């Protein structure tokens, strides 16, 4: 349920699994690092 | 004279020639480099060309005094005047 006011609360279905001139130094290898942070972000949107 | 004037055509292509070798081996690792940065971070290479000149002064020093060295041994000869 989303909380569209405090007088309406709406059931919803939401997608989770399937979703500018410069570069980072990444400390690991960049594969390694979108591991890690697409399942930080899936379980984020749950906690949500 | 024959064999000091001999050995300082050799004397001469060993000054320039080990300079020329260091200097460009040198800058093919201090440019790379600079190549890096400026890719990495296109907004930091004004200063990266400025501290790149204070780089080539210390890196061609030593090979400019033997290039110096060499073209004196070339139009002039200190040994020739000890026979």
């Amino acid at each position: 349920n989303k909380f569209v006011n405090t007088m309406t609360q709406k059931p919803t279905v939401e997608q989770l699994i399937p979703l500018h001139h410069w570069d980072y130094l990444y400390e690991p290898d960049a594969k390694s690092l979108l591991d890690g942070l697409l399942v930080r972000y899936v379980e984020s949107q749950v906690y949500q | 004279m024959e064999t000091v004037v001999g050995l300082t055509a050799i004397a001469v292509a060993l000054l320039i020639g080990l300079g020329a070798l260091g200097t460009a081996i040198g800058f093919g690792l201090l440019g790379g480099k600079f190549l890096e940065g400026a890719a990495r971070q296109p907004e930091m290479v004004p200063m990266l060309q400025v501290k790149m000149f204070i780089v080539a002064g210390l890196l061609d020093a030593v090979t400019m005094i033997g290039v110096g060295i060499a073209l004196f041994f070339t139009f002039a000869n200190p040994f020739v005047g000890q026979i």
